[PDB]
């Protein structure tokens, strides 16, 4: 019934009607997977990890 | 506007599909042969005669 957020994601902090999350927990998983991953290319193109990863 | 993905397919559907037919649509440039320059040379500068 409830999903408790670790780090990142403890930014979360406007009108929930803003990020438009699904209402199912399986489908949710699955929504957030695919956005951080087009989030996570975005930040490799300006830090890559060949020299940025420690 | 460049990495379409940013875009939500499901919060912005009519703007994504936009951009994807801006990028798939927009006219491509080509070229056209002109001139005589056994007589008249070439004024053409950063391009080929």
């Amino acid at each position: 019934v409830a999903v408790q957020l670790f780090r990142p994601l403890q930014g979360l902090v406007l009108d929930t009607q803003l990020y438009g999350f699904p209402g199912a927990f399986d489908d949710w998983e699955r929504f957030m997977r695919e956005k951080l991953r087009v989030l996570k290319y975005e930040v490799l193109r300006i830090y890559p990890i060949s020299n940025y990863s420690n | 506007f460049m990495n379409i993905q940013l875009i939500s397919p499901i919060d912005a559907p009519i703007l994504r599909q936009w951009a994807e037919i801006i990028h798939r649509y927009w006219p491509n440039p080509s070229q056209i042969r002109y001139g005589a320059p056994n007589v008249f040379g070439s004024a053409n500068l950063f391009t080929p005669p």
